[PDB]
């Protein structure tokens, strides 16, 4: 009972030791030793059948194996198959990124300190505490006003809205009939263009933290888990309360920037592996960590073809049949250098087996007699 | 021009070749109309029943 | 294409009850009766001789 | 003109106004083809899985309106919206002397004893698709995803096997520390 | 909102729709005029001089309020379905109580129809079709559509009444696939016969 | 101490071909068929001469 | 096709201007160009005429 | 005897001299409609093409004679077009006089040093290549010519400069000739070009300025007839044309100017030749407008089909080929001891019979025509060592194929047995693999031909090789339909077989004689079978397992396990033990596709003989169940009574009330918005949320109201084609129609059809069908309908676009990678992607759900 | 305000010693440059302080294999 | 029913065309290429040409002509056309004294 794991480390992985011992000792019926033997014996023979065999093309089944669901995969706006696209192809800016941010070890069971963080992060412009606008009679020129709800609820007040003026092209000052007015006798700034302030003066407001929109609250399992309607990881640390040891976000190259390399690789399984849960279908996990470690590789998150991994080094043949390209095979050609091989496509061209499947293999034979 | 459904005016698949297969067939055939765009690219908004 | 003869399913004789079972409905009188009078078990058979066309009274008028 | 004879054959594509297409797949003898108390011997028999996954209603439907078109003598009106409700050519279909459930009994032309259960017996219009075998079928004495499949499985020699060994094949004397071709 | 136009079109291109017009509850023209329909009286021109049926165009179609069935003739109904089975087109025609099935699977056997073997053509003994089809022993479908009739399908069908049976025999009728009665093959049931005809000009 | 199923299948097929081009075949001789079921017998019965050299 | 219609195709090429002022200032509604109202189609007729 | 590797490098003017069969010098073609053959750029000892076999020593006819290459002494240098940029780039960052890379000792030292650590990386390289550039060309004082003032350098498209001095302040540009430029090249020493982009031994720079240009053999210069002479040849005409004039001009007087004239008209016509779709170059076209298309524009720019059918009578890895596909494709088989007679028969049976031949191939290697003739004296003394083509035979590998071909599964090994009619065979477990069903299907065969290829695919692409899914860990091939439904009759708690039908109908599978069949459980009301102890005459006599079958839920979960810390009192918890089926019925969770848990562990545990043997017996079995028992849907199926209809009418009122009240909310802008989406979002969203609620509890009425043990509700329940979110649609509603999202809106200016109000907004308008497919859709149902139909047809369609081409992209990418013997994945270049593959090198085809050997499992076996 | 360190996605990143280095580039029987790389750029390098010619040793917890260790060059 | 036609023997018909309403503004959506577009398909005797009056994000608003793209502005076009005077322009487009305005 302290002397069978460890010889039995060499031919297990070590994890599978851990669990057996969980079992074989958490189990109200000690058997004798016979069976301990034996059991030992049975998973080892179990890891040591179910290794991969060494001439295998891993890179071809598992590109089908991930690329076969596909034909049958038919607010948070989230994605689907495109989310598929836009993470195997890099993609600086994905579509409709989100981010998970928990919180520590404190407001992840308090509702109020949960609260704080959320109007802390949502991060709203004018527009947004507003409803509508109107212009004045004759000389009056305009006048702020409604609305009032967005500061009953999210809790900013007409104080820190006096604050605005931190340097503003202009800014006023009169909170009258619930709509703040507000009047400005300058130019030198705007002229008549009401229509381009869409942005400025009204959109380069921040009343909040990053720069995203709706952040919409849900717990899970005595958690209270904050859902972000995009992403700003560099500033979203820097936010009370938010636990840097869990913040989740699918907006790739960020967490390439921020975190590192291994996260980004560590990220680009989960993203992957959490699509295709959250549409039914199940790929093992391994296929996925292939293709995202040949895409981590070289120090940097790089695309899935052209521009990235097709795009890159192999052999001038896997470039030279790259679809009439000109400025390529014609620019890759055109350095006369070096060659290698020992590639897939370069052999089936040239009319050489490709050394993948058998291809790796050598046979020998004494012919006597 | 008229036997090769292609126009002067750079558009093709004018005329074809009357559906025979079958008596529903031609009817049908003659009765069928068709719009000139982009085999490739998606329309959504054409490809949809309008009401 | 004139009565095929026989029937399919029920294969006994059908096409020499094709006459007499059109001219008497051709005068009010109900098939579903008209083939009771005569040799109709069976729907499967009957069918046979409720829809069918006889084309041919088309096709002649040409080689 | 050539004309060539056609019997349905093993292969040849059929399909009712439903868009329930299938093919051929045994031509049994009548004897073995199981009959109806009433004496009714099956002409098409479509497995029941292809019903309750499609939702298509009107196939049923249509299988007891032929039924009773059948047995009436009517030609039975099922034009859209302006037709007779199910229930009333379900309610007609056994007055006229038959199950209201479309189904009969049937005895098993091989062994004997009737099925433990009752059969869906119906008359739907099939039609005959221009799709016959005969011109399908066609010997020789595979593009991209198509060398991924024998890459994926492994099988190099197969590959030069189909791609190369069996076209033009061409030999080349190269030179040992030249390397340009002698 | 806040404008009041008057459009007017009377070219040579656009897609019109007959209905029966309705002022008040009471729709224009009634049994008077179908007892006439059915006898050599008013023709359907002369329906159209009276004022019955209204051709509408979408632009005109906009300013309507069209009941569905005479039952339903409230005194805004500005127009009447004459019928509603009529929206689909003359292939869709052919499946029988299409109301009951679904969106795709009548779009399937629509389009399939024109596929499915018959006489289409009197004459097909001396036509010359590159290649033609000849359901021997063709009938017409039980329970089918009014349409069917007056199109002329029933007087030129294609396809056959099978007694069909529900029930998976042998395992032989598993996806999609079906089995067929020997006897009824080898009686003519579903035989056809194939044509093709080869020409040859003696270029000079 | 086993092989994996890329070396067999080419193993297989070498024997099979050695069989096809001459080359008697070790004990076998009440059987009917072709060279390959020659070879497949052959190792089924662990007498395929043919070693499969691995790198390491 | 004259020089006197030049006065008449001003005031056409006016209102198409001012339909786009009218759906920048959210007063139009996007044209639906697969409305039928829209829409028309060329029979045999025309394209023969066309050919 | 095959290509190890191919090394690429820049062709001196030495080898294109001696790789030349002969000097060209006239220029001209053919000429002219009758005699073509001159003694320039034609046949003059060069290649063949005609059908006149004369060439050059190596006679070699038309037919079959390898291209043989040529050459043209340039009368001055010319620089190569596609060196151009790569020569400047050169040409400043070199010292002229000296031949150093500018660079100080330590430079160099650090940067081969820092170009070791790259070398292998063709993308990297080129980073560290213009940054030397760059360095290099902002000196003007190198390290090997005492300095001596470096005028920058122009280009293009093919002339260079030199902003020299020679006045003062001044910066006139002396011109550049070929000629110096080479000569300039020539002095740049073997130690500097690994520096650069460059070899001393493969590509040396002066090469890049050709001297001598190599002419295509006359079989890459194919004159296409109707003659459409070749345009390589006309342009090749043009460049000689000019070379003569040089060449005469220069041995002749000597104005320098005209030489330069007529030097830089050569540059152009070479130019053209390497590219005609340079910059800066006017493309040669020949006198019609049309383009030449150069090199630059070259290099750029057994088996049968037909419909299937099934047969669960045929073995699971077996093929059903017609017999006349099977003598059309035909097998090479060499005549040997153990088949002389065989094939001697089926020569003599020609290409008739049935087990006849076509072809006979003798050692000579003449391929015989059995057809004319007679088989007679044809089939005579063959010896040993000939070859029959002999036609299919029952057992030979086939490659059975149906696209499109998305995974590998999708091509599979098979074993012909050559059948009548016209279509092929397909045993029906088989179908999930190659996704294909019948309605029209139509598939693939192929016949290999060398032994190592037959082998090969019968070895490991064998079907019983594959009934794991590589994908994700569980069965592929399995029950589909019936299998279903059959396997659930057949371990039912009600079933018990007469003697009749157990004994007549075991013969669907095997195994008996003795303590097999035994015997006869339930004696009690008539001596009889219990369906669990026919199946147990299955399964091996040691697979203990236990897993909760699809029933094991809802109030009707329970548990009631106990461990062993013998009777039988239960259902659901599926126990299987040493064979014998105590408890449990079979259904989608016991057999069938994509599961996880039994078919998955008779392959682990016992591979390849055993697995197939079970899934082959078991479809005859459960079929045979299913057909002698009655297996049916019959309309009334789906109906509910009076009751169920009031019920669910009364649901459809109140939901429409629900929205009338959120739209009456809306009109009267009594607020209430959502938080995130806008005002008109908000009403919407809570309208689909309302109604989908609705929807669902509508169904929830309809699985109360309607015999829960008839045919169809099995079917449902147990796993043959089911889904509780089809079944509401059928009874109860479909729902709301939907486009693209966005309810269905696009129609008139002011609704959707002509049939509702002005900007009516109700449950009806928007399109909602209430009814079922049961009941019938309405008028307007039908159209919404369709509207919401049309979706399914673009949606799956559309998928397809974004499948093929992103798997195209990665299948592209990931193509070349293997697991090395070591247990390695790595690239084709080299580069360890992966330390053992997949972290623990588990092949997940072989792994139990992912997990590297499920430990819970291995432990549990100790019997 | 603490700092990243194996955290949320961030595996136990360690620095080669001389030993350990050669002996792990002859045991996969490979050169230096051939290793999957790092950049000096690099947050998580620049946190552990890595030279260009380092190879950082990585601890990543895997679903399948549990703990496993990738290895990679810093450069630029 | 007719309706084809006999040309060489094979019986060749002429399929319906649906085409966009000849001779017609039509706005297009926004943000493509530039904001808002009104689109004008218009046929004279045999040839169609098209005329777009696209007002691109600062107010411009230009036309595009058949022969040479290269747009020109409604002004430039308004007033070689036949309208000199500002107020004929500006009334031309609309009555109304708030668009007028713009
Ligand atoms: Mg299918
Ligand atoms: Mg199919
Ligand atoms: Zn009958
Ligand atoms: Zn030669
Ligand atoms: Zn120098």
């Amino acid at each position: 009972i302290k002397s069978m794991v460890s010889k039995a480390e060499l031919p297990d992985n070590i994890k599978e030791e851990l669990y057996a011992k969980l079992i074989e000792y958490n189990e109200k019926y000690k058997l004798k030793k016979d069976e301990i033997q034996a059991i030992i014996d049975e998973t080892v023979r179990e890891y040591q059948k179910a290794l991969i065999e060494p001439g295998e093309a891993v890179g071809t089944v598992a590109a089908q194996s991930i690329g076969e669901p596909s034909t049958q995969m038919t607010i948070n706006v989230t994605l689907g198959l495109p989310r598929i696209i836009e993470i195997v192809d890099a993609r600086k800016n994905p579509s409709t990124p989100i981010m998970t941010v928990y919180l520590d070890e404190e407001h992840r069971y308090d509702r109020d300190k949960a609260l704080e963080v959320a109007r802390r992060i949502e991060g709203t412009t004018l527009e947004n505490l507003a409803r509508e606008e109107t212009i004045d009679i004759l000389n009056m020129e305009y006048v702020v006003e409604i609305d009032p709800e967005r500061l009953e609820k999210a809790g900013l007040d007409m104080e820190k809205v006096v604050r605005k003026l931190t340097g503003s092209f202009k800014s006023a000052e009169f909170e009258a009939e619930g709509y703040t007015l507000v009047v400005r006798p300058k130019k030198v700034t705007k002229l008549s263009d009401l229509r381009k302030i869409a942005e400025k003066v009204k959109k380069h407001r921040l009343k909040g933290l990053s720069g995203v929109g709706k952040t919409i609250i849900r717990k899970e399992g005595d958690e209270y888990v904050i859902y972000t309607e995009g992403s700003n990881f560099k500033q979203v640390l820097k936010v009370p309360g938010v636990d840097p040891t869990r913040t989740r976000t699918n907006n790739i190259w960020e967490i390439a920037e921020v975190l590192g390399i291994e996260a980004a690789r560590n990220a680009i399984i989960d993203e992957i592996v959490s699509t295709m849960r959250e549409q039914g279908l199940e790929v093992d996990v391994r296929h996925i960590m292939l293709v995202a470690d040949m895409m981590t590789l070289d120090g940097v998150i790089r695309p899935i073809g052209r521009h990235g991994i097709v795009g890159e080094k192999a052999s001038v043949l896997a470039r030279a049949a790259f679809e009439i390209t000109t400025q390529h095979l014609f620019a890759a050609a055109e350095r006369g250098e070096v060659d290698p091989l020992n590639g897939v496509v370069e052999n089936v061209l040239i009319g050489q087996p490709v050394p993948v499947g058998t291809g790796i293999v050598k046979l020998a034979m004494s012919l006597p007699l | 021009a008229l036997a090769t459904g292609s126009w002067p005016g750079g558009r093709t698949g004018v005329s074809q070749l009357l559906d025979r297969t079958n008596y529903m067939s031609t009817l049908s055939h003659l009765r069928r109309v068709t719009s000139p765009l982009s085999r490739d690219q998606p329309h959504f908004e054409a490809r949809d029943l309008h009401g | 294409m004139i009565v095929p003869v026989r029937c399919f399913t029920c294969g006994k004789v059908l096409a020499d009850k094709y006459y007499e079972f059109k001219k008497r409905v051709e005068a009010g009188e109900d098939p579903g009766k008209v083939l009771d009078d005569l040799g109709v078990e069976r729907y499967c058979c009957r069918r046979t001789l409720l829809s069918h066309v006889e084309l041919i009274d088309q096709v002649m008028v040409y080689k | 003109t050539v004309r060539d004879l056609r019997i349905p054959e093993l292969g040849d594509k059929f399909a009712s106004r439903h868009g329930q297409k299938g093919v051929i797949g045994l031509i049994v003898p009548q004897e073995d083809m199981p009959w109806t108390e009433s004496g009714i011997v099956p002409d098409l028999i479509v497995n029941p899985h292809g019903i309750p996954s499609r939702m298509t209603v009107g196939q049923l439907i249509e299988a007891i309106g032929g039924k009773v078109a059948s047995l009436t003598g009517r030609r039975v009106d099922g034009t859209a919206f302006i037709g007779e409700p199910e229930e009333k050519l379900r309610k007609e279909l056994e007055e006229l002397g038959f199950k209201h459930s479309g189904r009969e009994i049937m005895y098993d032309g091989i062994t004997g004893r009737r099925l433990e259960a009752d059969i869906f017996i119906g008359v739907i219009y099939y039609q005959r698709l221009h799709h016959m075998v005969a011109d399908k079928m066609h010997a020789r004495s595979f593009g991209e995803m198509e060398r991924d499949v024998l890459i994926g499985h492994g099988a190099a020699m197969l590959l030069i096997e189909r791609l190369l060994e069996e076209s033009d094949k061409t030999e080349v004397w190269v030179c040992e520390s030249c390397g340009h071709l002698a | 909102e806040e404008v009041k136009e008057v459009y007017i079109n009377s070219d040579d291109g656009r897609v019109r729709r007959p209905l029966i017009v309705v002022e008040n509850g009471k729709p224009k023209l009634t049994r008077e005029h179908v007892e006439g329909i059915k006898n050599g009286t008013l023709t359907w021109s002369d329906l159209i001089r009276m004022g019955v049926i209204e051709y509408l165009d979408a632009e005109e179609e906009e300013n309507a309020y069209v009941a569905t069935w005479p039952w339903e003739v409230t005194e805004e109904h500005t127009h009447l379905e004459l019928m509603p089975a009529a929206i689909l087109g003359i292939p869709a025609s052919l499946v029988p109580y299409p109301e009951h099935n679904a969106a795709p699977r009548n779009t399937y056997g629509a389009g399939m129809a024109k596929q499915s073997l018959g006489l289409g053509w009197a004459n097909f003994r001396i036509r010359v079709d590159t290649r033609g089809h000849l359901m021997h022993y063709p009938q017409v479908p039980l329970v089918n559509s009014r349409i069917m009739k007056a199109v002329g399908f029933e007087d030129r069908p294609a396809g056959q009444n099978f007694v069909v049976a529900v029930l998976s025999y042998h395992g032989y009728n598993m996806e999609d696939a079906v089995i067929i009665n020997k006897a009824s093959i080898e009686r003519g049931l579903a035989r056809s016969t194939f044509f093709r005809t080869y020409e040859a000009e003696e270029k000079r | 101490f086993r092989y994996t199923r890329f070396e067999k299948a080419r193993i297989i097929g070498a024997r099979a071909l050695q069989i096809a081009m001459g080359a008697p075949v070790l004990i076998d001789v009440p059987e009917g068929i072709t060279p390959l079921q020659a070879a497949l017998l052959e190792f089924e019965k662990g007498v395929i001469p043919i070693t499969v050299i691995r790198p390491s | 096709v004259d020089p006197e219609n030049r006065r008449a195709k001003a005031y056409y090429l006016g209102m198409m201007a001012l339909k786009v002022l009218e759906l920048s200032l959210g007063l139009r509604g996007e044209d639906d160009k697969d409305h039928y109202a829209n829409k028309r189609l060329k029979l045999a007729g025309d394209l023969l005429k066309d050919l | 005897k095959v290509i190890g590797s191919i090394e690429f490098g820049i062709l001196s003017p030495q080898e294109i001299r001696k790789m030349s069969a002969a000097e060209i010098t006239v220029p001209d073609t053919y000429d002219d409609d009758g005699y073509p053959i001159e003694g320039g750029l034609m046949d003059k000892r060069l290649g063949v093409i005609d059908p006149g076999l004369r060439c050059e020593t190596c006679g070699a006819r038309a037919g079959e004679c390898p291209g043989h290459f040529g050459h043209i002494e340039l009368a001055r240098p010319v620089i190569h077009v596609g060196f151009a940029k790569t020569i400047h780039r050169v040409l400043e960052s070199t010292c002229r006089e000296c031949g150093r890379i500018k660079l100080t000792d330590e430079e160099i030292e650090e940067y081969m040093q820092k170009f070791e650590v790259m070398g292998d990386r063709k993308g990297a390289v080129d980073k560290l290549i213009k940054e030397i550039h760059k360095k290099a060309k902002e000196r003007m004082v190198c390290p090997h010519c005492g300095a001596p003032q470096f005028p920058i350098k122009f280009e293009r498209p093919t002339i260079y400069w030199e902003l020299r001095k020679d006045e003062e302040g001044n910066e006139y540009k002396h011109r550049m000739m070929p000629s110096e430029v080479r000569d300039r090249l020539e002095k740049i020493p073997d130690k500097d070009l690994p520096l650069l982009g460059l070899h001393p031994e493969k590509s040396r720079p002066e090469w890049m300025v050709l001297t001598v240009l190599p002419v295509p053999p006359v079989t890459m210069r194919p004159s296409i007839t109707l003659r459409a002479e070749d345009d390589l040849t006309h342009k090749l005409v043009d460049i000689i044309r000019i070379n003569n004039r040089l060449k005469s001009n220069i041995e002749a007087g000597a104005p320098q100017l005209i030489i330069e004239d007529l030097w830089d008209l050569l540059q152009y016509h070479v130019t053209t030749y390497i590219n005609n779709e340079t910059s800066g170059v006017p493309p040669a076209k020949h006198k019609s407008g049309r383009p030449l298309k150069t090199l630059a524009q070259r290099l750029k720019g057994f088996s049968a089909r037909t419909v299937i059918s099934p047969d669960p009578m045929i073995s699971i890895n077996e093929v059903g080929v017609p017999l006349a596909v099977a003598m059309e494709l035909t097998v090479p088989e060499k005549v040997t001891e153990f088949n002389y007679e065989k094939l001697k028969q089926r020569v003599l049976n020609g290409p008739e019979k049935y087990p006849g031949a076509n072809y006979v191939i003798d050692p000579e290697g003449r391929r015989i025509r059995l057809m004319e003739s007679n088989r007679e004296l044809i089939a005579e003394k063959l010896d040993i060592g000939w070859t029959v083509e002999r036609h299919l035979e029952d057992g030979d590998v086939v490659l059975f194929n149906r696209q499109p071909s998305l995974h590998r599964m999708s091509i599979m090994a098979h074993r012909v047995r050559v059948m009548p009619y016209r279509t092929f065979r397909l045993n029906l477990p088989v179908c999930p693999p190659y996704n294909a069903d019948f309605d029209g299907d139509e598939m693939n065969l192929h016949v290999p031909q060398t032994e190592e290829a037959q082998a090969e695919a019968k070895i490991l692409m064998e079907v019983q090789n594959h009934i794991i899914s590589p994908r994700y860990g569980g069965p592929l091939i399995a029950g589909i339909q019936d299998h279903i439904s059959g396997g659930y009759l057949l371990t039912r708690e009600g079933a018990y077989f007469t003697r009749y039908e157990v004994e007549q109908m075991l013969m669907f599978a095997g195994m008996d004689v003795n303590e097999l069949p035994e015997p006869d459980k339930y004696e009690n009301g008539e001596p009889l079978w219990s369906g669990k102890t026919i199946f147990s005459l299955l399964l091996p006599d040691d697979l203990t397992i236990w897993y909760r079958n699809k029933l094991c839920d809802e109030p009707e979960r329970c548990e009631a396990l106990e461990k062993l810390i013998r009777k039988l009192a239960y259902d659901g918890f599926v126990y299987i033990q040493n064979g014998k089926l105590l408890s449990g019925a079979v259904d989608k969770k016991a057999y069938g596709r994509e599961d996880g848990k039994l078919l998955d562990i008779i392959v682990r545990e016992y591979g390849v003989e055993r697995a197939r043997q079970f899934l082959d017996q078991v479809t005859k079995l459960t079929i045979w169940v299913i057909t002698h028992k009655g297996f049916t849907t019959a309309i009334d199926d789906e109906d509910l009574p009076q009751e169920a209809i009031d019920r669910i009418h009364e649901i459809i009122r109140e939901a429409e009330e629900k929205v009338q009240r959120l739209i009456e909310a809306y009109k009267r802008g009594e607020l209430e918005p959502l938080p995130g989406k806008t005002l008109e979002e908000t009403l919407e969203s809570k309208i689909m949320a309302v109604l989908a609620e609705a929807r669902d509890n509508a169904g929830k009425v309809a699985e109360r109201y309607l015999g829960m043990n008839n045919h169809a509700v099995i079917m449902a329940k147990t796993g043959a084609r089911g889904k509780i979110l089809n079944i509401t649609q059928m009874a109860a509603m479909l729902g709301q129609q939907s486009i693209r999202g966005k309810r269905l809106y696009r129609g008139y200016r002011g609704r959707v059809l002509t049939h509702f109000k002005p900007g009516d907004l109700g449950a009806r308008a928007r399109g909602f069908v209430t009814n079922s497919y049961k009941s019938g859709l309405t008028p307007q149902e039908y159209f919404f309908h369709a509207m919401g139909g049309r979706e399914g047809l673009v949606d799956t369609a559309v998928r397809t676009a974004q499948s093929g081409y992103m798997q195209r992209r990665l299948i592209n990418a990931l193509q070349d990678l293997k697991v090395d013997y070591d247990g390695t994945v790595r690239d084709p270049t080299g580069i360890i992607v992966q330390f053992k593959y997949g972290e623990d090198g588990v092949d997940p085809m072989k792994s139990w759900q992912g997990k590297t050997v499920d430990v819970d499992r291995v432990i549990v076996r100790t019997l | 305000e603490f700092n990243i360190f194996d955290h949320v996605l961030v595996p136990e990143h360690r620095i080669l010693s001389e030993e350990e280095k050669e002996e792990l580039l002859k045991k996969y029987r490979i050169r230096i440059s051939q290793l999957p790389q790092i950049k000096a750029s690099d947050p998580a390098v620049v946190a552990l302080g890595a030279k260009p010619g380092d190879v950082i040793e990585i601890k990543r917890k895997s679903p399948t294999a549990g703990y496993y260790y990738y290895y990679r060059l810093v450069v630029e | 029913p007719g309706g084809y036609f006999i040309i060489n023997g094979s019986e060749r018909v002429i399929v319906s065309i649906e085409d966009l309403a000849p001779n017609k503004t039509l706005v297009e959506r926004d943000e493509r290429q530039n904001k808002v577009v009104a689109k004008v398909f218009s046929y004279r005797h045999g040839y169609r040409a098209l005329i777009t009056v696209e007002r691109k994000k600062d107010g411009i608003l230009y036309v595009t002509i058949p022969n040479v793209p290269k747009p020109v502005k409604f002004v430039y076009v308004m007033r070689a056309l036949g309208l000199l005077t500002d107020k004929e322009i500006v009334e031309a487009v609309s009555d109304d004294p708030r668009i007028q305005q713009v």
